[PDB]
């Protein structure tokens, strides 16, 4: 063991200067996996089953509370309907279920890793298959045969013990297949039409032209895409494959959803174990008190046990409500991320992945969602000399949509997020003002 | 009751390896799951009696009184009630028969006629099945159907085809958001 | 009496709106048995005094 | 539609259901022989009465804690909406938001606020296209040795002539030198097509 002071990352020093400007000459399409929880386990409880233990003598004494138990039941039902609404609002954003057409060459892009594969049930993609295989649910809320809890309880089938006390998990409204259908529809819409199927009717347009408009939305002109279309397609495919391999080998990919389900299961398990705890009484079973102690004090003891277990249920409900508020914030964030990155091109930084966002793709994760953020990122930059203006004839020429540069004895104009020198022309440079107000203006010609 | 240990359940004769010094068995959740006969040596697993929650599906009372029932997390092949009116007291309400049962992944739904026609989910039951008091059965009754996720559609994606609108529409939607709750106050001693 | 009645009692209203408004209760079955096993453990010398 | 303002009506309903239930909790005999204090002091002596009153104090206190806890949680939900309304106000009203599906469904033109009891209402105006047509698109136009790309619109042809126009409104205008920008030759483009340009 060795202790040390944490490092804040590798040091760096930008070679700043009054006439130094760096511009990219190449770039790279990166993909990042952003996971967000969208729902949690639904629950429903019987007060008497949890507390009394199927005893009529304790029931009416538990009915002396009445409202207390019902408040919790209503809160749990509210949490459940809220999880359902969260799923609906995160996935069911479009009412038209688009179908993917027979895949034709998309200018180079291969979506086979995120499209639904008909070679297996559930009509989902390989990445979604991996995501489903990563997360394991203690109780999905599905149908369980009566023979399940009838023997061979050596496994971690605590669900039997949790159901013996009213605690039972329900199945979500929208099955995994419906979420997969919504995801496939969104993917087909974004790859066939672009940002139009979110505002209204689906307007078809080639995926190359879609990506060209994406690029135009972050400075890089359409030519940067058309003249490097094959390289960009190869980069996209390689990044998709690398993300697949990472999510496959990296066990901590879906750690957030795993921790969500683990927290829910652990809360249920501890709430169950609380039953075996002596809440100041002589025994954990009310029948023992009824058979050993007299009614005068047995009633007080039963009231004590009931208050203790009701407080346990209240603590559980409060923790679940706080976690549900968290997951609701996460679901709203996921819906916003969908609407922005998936259904459009977002300008917000660090919201649709690291770097300039081009487009995103959703994947149906268990109790959550995984966004594959496609971004545009420069690389292998180079240094050039800059000049805020160009003086040609007693007037200053300023850039229209780019920046000036100089490779030495010659001067050119180019854009910011990419290197594409062009001669200083009158169309490229607007003229306004003399050459005496500018501080770093340089004398150079403006072609006509 | 065997040696002072009372309870209720179903015995299923397991072959659990109880040692000579072991007379009771508790599962992972500190719950009894097996016991030994105080006389013989047979190990009997204490399995739970028939148990399952019921959910009452009811349309608007102003509409009608016909109601459906769902035994969540139970297979129809089990014993929902199936009593002779002299078995269990707390649930005298019997809906064993009716010739209308549909086993969903969420439970046995009694009182609803399953239909292959997918509509918009009105009353969410679970596992995709939703109910409604549709009047297209014409008579009216409670039905069940897999929720319709939406209207099918497709886009003729082509490497050289584009769509450009010709007219527009100024839609005026609405949104509602709570801003402030009721400000209350309490007097500890008076309450 | 009927499900529509056990839900009103929980909702505390004689009118029930549309939906699944109540998970009324759960299913159970009663039983009956005896106590104080076993018996073949031993005899008693009571006969020695009588 | 009578259920339009349900989101707001739920608030005042829960706030009422929170206090109304809190009043019925006073009838709960928390480990006591009676829920009315005056009946205890009238039926029992102080020594034995405190053994009962001390219990009612706990339950009635937990009922307030159970009440104040939920109000705090509910208070957090309102602020989240108030912050969203405060943001949706500044973004949708005080300006034009490019955030899709935030200031209504569709391209945001403008929004108008309307006050409401314990809430707020936003009238979102959106630009939704309709009655679209299908045309043939070409990523570029190959002129005499050079490819011309669209400056801001997109190229289309009705089958016999080529025109450039914006994406969200069909306004075909001729391919002009000022409507296009030239970058490189034609061999580098995949689906480029040949068509003249007007100088």
């Amino acid at each position: 063991i060795i202790a040390y002071t944490m490092s804040l990352g590798a040091e760096n020093s930008v070679a700043y200067s009054n006439n130094s400007i760096a511009i990219p000459t190449n770039f790279t399409i990166s993909v990042t996996t952003e996971i967000l929880p969208v729902s949690m386990t639904k629950t429903s409880v019987d007060c008497t089953m949890y507390i009394c233990g199927d005893s009529t003598e304790c029931s009416n004494l538990l009915l002396q509370y009445g409202s207390f138990c019902t408040q919790l039941k209503r809160a749990l039902t509210g949490i459940a309907v809220e999880q359902d609404k969260n799923t609906q609002e995160v996935f069911a954003q479009v009412k038209q279920i688009y179908k993917t057409p027979p895949i034709k060459y998309f200018g180079g892009f291969n979506f086979s890793q995120i499209l639904p594969d008909p070679s297996k049930p559930s009509k989902r993609s390989p990445i979604e298959d991996l995501l489903f295989n990563k997360v394991t649910l203690a109780d999905a809320g599905f149908i369980k045969q009566y023979g399940d809890c009838l023997g061979d309880i050596a496994a971690r089938d605590l669900i039997c013990a949790q159901k013996f006390n009213g605690l039972t998990v329900l199945p979500p409204l929208l099955t995994d297949e419906m979420i997969a259908q919504y995801t496939s529809a969104l993917l087909a819409g974004t790859i066939t039409s672009g940002w139009t199927f979110g505002a209204g009717p689906a307007l078809q347009i080639p995926f190359p032209m879609q990506m060209a408009y994406r690029f135009n939305g972050i400075g890089v002109t359409q030519n940067v895409l058309y003249e490097n279309q094959k390289l960009i397609a190869n980069q996209f495919n390689s990044a998709i494959g690398k993300i697949q391999d990472s999510l496959s080998s990296t066990p901590s990919a879906l750690g957030k959803l795993q921790d969500v389900v683990n927290h829910n299961a652990q809360a249920l398990n501890t709430l169950v174990k609380q039953l075996s705890s002596k809440f100041g009484a002589i025994s954990s079973v009310l029948n023992d008190i009824l058979s050993r102690l007299d009614p005068p004090e047995a009633e007080v003891q039963i009231d004590r046990l009931i208050t203790g277990r009701l407080q346990s249920l209240q603590t559980y409900v409060t923790q679940q409500l706080i976690r549900a508020a968290e997951i609701r914030a996460s679901a709203n964030l996921a819906a916003t991320k969908m609407s922005e990155c998936v259904l459009g091109q977002s300008k917000r930084v660090d919201f649709c992945g690291k770097g300039y966002h081009l487009m995103s793709f959703p994947q149906s994760a268990p109790h959550g969602v995984v966004f594959l953020h496609v971004t545009y990122v420069p690389a292998q930059e180079k240094n050039f000399t800059t000049a805020p203006a160009i003086c040609h004839d007693g007037k200053a020429h300023f850039p229209r949509e780019g920046v000036f540069v100089s490779n030495g004895t010659h001067w050119f104009v180019t854009q910011r997020n990419f290197y594409e020198p062009q001669i200083i022309t009158t169309d490229n440079t607007f003229v306004s003002g003399n050459c005496d107000v500018v501080i770093g203006i340089v004398n150079n010609t403006v072609y006509d | 009751n065997f040696n002072g240990l009372t309870g209720t359940g179903v015995l299923t004769e397991s072959n659990k390896k109880f040692l000579p010094f072991q007379q009771f068995g508790r599962d992972i959740a500190d719950t009894t799951d097996a016991v030994r006969d105080p006389q013989t040596l047979e190990i009997l697993d204490i399995t739970p009696c028939s148990f399952g929650g019921v959910s009452v599906i009811t349309p608007g009372t102003n509409t009608s009184n016909q109601v459906a029932v769902l035994y969540q997390g139970v297979n129809c092949t089990e014993v929902p009630v199936a009593i002779h009116a002299d078995q269990l007291t707390p649930t005298w309400r019997v809906y064993s028969t009716g010739s209308n049962v549909f086993q969903t992944r969420a439970g046995c739904l009694i009182g609803a006629e399953y239909v292959n026609n997918s509509y918009e989910c009105d009353i969410p039951i679970g596992a995709g099945i939703c109910a409604s008091y549709q009047t297209q059965t014409a008579s009216q009754s409670i039905i069940a159907y897999t929720m319709s996720l939406g209207a099918e559609n497709s886009v003729a994606y082509s490497n050289n085809s584009i769509a450009i609108p010709t007219n527009f529409t100024i839609s005026v939607t609405t949104e509602i958001l709570p801003v402030s709750m009721t400000k209350t106050s309490v007097d500890c001693t008076m309450y | 009496l009927d499900p529509l009645s056990e839900t009103k009692c929980t909702l505390k209203s004689f009118t029930v709106e549309k939906g699944i408004y109540q998970t009324s209760n759960f299913r159970v079955q009663p039983t009956e048995s005896i106590v104080r096993f076993p018996n073949i453990t031993n005899l008693c010398p009571f006969h020695e005094v009588f």
